[PDB]
């Protein structure tokens, strides 16, 4: 209570230095922590593939797509597409899709993570918890916290890494060392399986006891909670949308003084990407073995009391870890820094969403754009996004069995792959047109909604109570649909655009990867030695990542 | 033991990187 109050007082009074901090904060945030711990408890190590593939995606971003964003001169994605394609229609629809994705993932998961952290600590149920978090974020933003966020990000990531290392040290000690994780985890099961409710009936051993292959990263391809054939490619697509299209990420990456400095920052970010496995997934399953009945229950009657949802609330593992396993005095430091990072991320998402909407939608709708009225529109947009995100919380807590990170991956894999296909085809093949790309992308969006809307209306339930969803619609994994949508939306944009030769070469000078360097005028559609050592460092870091992958795989 | 699997993974993927290194050259 003292440490948390002092930390909040310091933060409010205040309101590869920024690059690494921003990259890690987006990579490993508060909602990211809680979701990673939860799915680590429910499923096992396998969720580590998410981080270990996002690492490779960050490396690919830094090595390939940052120079493309730099030579062209477009800091953001939508203006790069504006110069590449032309026409406010495609940029408008892409901004609409970005707004929807922000609402569906960023804000919703941030608020729900705050609710999970507060719910297993001082406070109340989800509604009061998110109301208090809204108050905290508002008082943060009013006092210009975002302005000093650039300086505070490095301090926050340093203290988060320090605290997470302390939690690493404490967790295996509370279990008995690394031997305890390989010894005790597979026997972690609740004592309550009676299911006094007559409708539910006696639960089979499949649900409450953990999966037998909860250790290995690579699950069964067909029948499994998280297949690896889906993992490797679907994560590539989703995280390629995440890292190579986010405006904030590219703005932070390009902020480096030189290209070699950008690559060094990417390598340091990779170092910080290899650690959150041991910091999140291991302690989540440690919290599961420590607290088997509380963390992962399967009987709905007890589950509503413990969780608030009938799924099982496997995602409350990390709040319990923080508020029990930590030393009594120091737990306030975690409960303070966790919420501070969450509030900073939420404020950044709020500002980015409002700026995007103002810059594209209301700008195209009303070309007058009175400054007072425009600011009023921005404030009303913030109000609207808060209301919609809070109204979406009951769907968020379900999240296909309570795994919060599964919800993020599902939503992104439903609506990102079309944008990824459009971007990759625009960057690779010159033939794609503005009308062709838009007409493919609208079809991809319809295809994605055709599987999202019925699934979310029907439900997911749990293993005990599956929803009355058709076998073909829900038996397909929530992430294999991203692989299907990649080669459906991209096929549509490649086929529609190929109907004619829409754009000559002069409009696409130094904007298409094929013509990386032309040294010619555009058509206006509107370290010599450090490099080898940096490449060697990247080779070493990537080899270490593969070593860990093969160790657990 | 997992460490032999990790060593095999490193060897295989380093061989892959070395093979791909000739593409640019």
């Amino acid at each position: 209570i003292l440490v948390i109050a002092a930390y909040f007082l310091l933060v409010i009074g205040v309101g590869w230095w920024p690059v690494g901090a921003s990259l890690f904060a987006s990579n490993i945030g508060s909602g990211h922590f809680v979701g990673l711990a939860g799915t680590g408890a429910a499923s096992g190590l396998a969720v580590a593939g998410f981080e270990w593939n996002a690492l490779f995606v960050v490396l690919l971003l830094g090595w390939l797509f940052a120079p493309v964003y730099l030579t062209a001169g477009v800091i953001t994605m939508p203006q790069y597409l504006r110069k590449r394609f032309g026409g406010r229609r495609i940029r408008l629809y892409l901004s609409v899709l970005s707004l929807f994705l922000y609402i569906f993932t960023k804000i919703s998961v941030d608020m729900f993570s705050g609710a999970v952290f507060i719910q297993q600590a001082l406070g109340w149920n989800i509604y009061a918890s998110v109301i208090a978090l809204l108050g905290i974020t508002m008082i943060y933003t009013v006092t210009g916290g975002l302005a000093a966020l650039m300086y505070t990000d490095t301090v926050q990531t340093f203290v988060i890494l320090g605290g997470a290392c302390i939690l690493m040290g404490y967790a295996f000690h509370e279990v008995g060392g690394y031997s305890g994780l390989f010894d005790k985890y597979l026997g972690a099961a609740t004592s309550l399986t009676v299911s006094e409710d007559p409708a539910v009936g006696n639960i089979s051993s499949f649900c409450y006891r953990p999966r037998p292959d909860s250790y290995h990263l690579l699950r069964h391809p067909v029948t499994g909670d998280l297949p690896w054939p889906a993992l490797l490619l679907g994560l590539t697509i989703v995280s390629g949308w995440y890292w190579c299209s986010d405006q904030v990420i590219v703005q932070r990456c390009l902020a480096g003084k030189s290209l070699t400095h950008i690559k060094a920052g990417c390598i340091l970010c990779g170092y910080l990407k290899l650690t959150p496995m041991f910091l999140m997934v291991m302690p989540g399953m440690i919290s599961r073995i420590l607290y088997p009945d509380e963390v992962a229950c399967v009987v709905p009657e007890v589950c509503r009391r413990v969780c608030g949802t009938e799924v099982g609330c496997s995602n409350i593992a990390y709040p319990r870890l923080v508020v029990k396993l930590m030393p009594n005095g120091l737990r306030g430091l975690m409960l303070a820094v966790m919420l501070a990072a969450l509030m900073s991320s939420l404020a950044s998402i709020f500002n980015s969403s409002s700026t995007l909407f103002t810059m594209d939608i209301y700008t195209r709708l009303r070309p007058r754009a009175g400054d007072r009225e425009l600011l009023l529109v921005g404030r009303l947009w913030v109000v609207f996004i808060v209301v919609v995100s809070v109204a979406w919380l009951p769907v968020v807590q379900a999240a296909q069995g309570g795994q919060l990170f599964d919800y993020i991956q599902a939503v992104s894999s439903y609506l990102a792959p079309p944008v990824s296909a459009v971007f990759v085809l625009a960057l690779f093949v010159p033939r794609v047109n503005e009308q062709g790309a838009f007409w493919g992308l609208i079809g991809g969006l319809l295809m994605g909604l055709a599987r999202l809307i019925p699934e979310f209306s029907f439900g997911s339930g749990s293993c005990v109570q599956p929803s009355a969803c058709p076998a073909f619609l829900c038996g397909v994994h929530y992430l294999y649909f991203a692989i299907v949508l990649f080669f459906c939306s991209g096929l549509l944009t490649l086929t529609v655009s190929l109907c004619t030769a829409p754009i000559p070469r002069k409009h696409l000078h130094r904007l298409v990867f094929s013509l990386r360097h032309s040294k010619e005028e555009r058509e206006d559609l509107d370290d010599p030695s450090w490099a080898r050592v940096v490449n060697l460092n990247a080779l070493l870091m990537m080899a270490v990542a593969v070593f860990l992958w093969g160790f657990y795989a | 033991q997992p460490w032999m699997q990790g060593l095999i993974a490193v060897a295989v993927f380093l061989v892959l990187v070395a093979i791909a290194f000739a593409v640019n050259h």
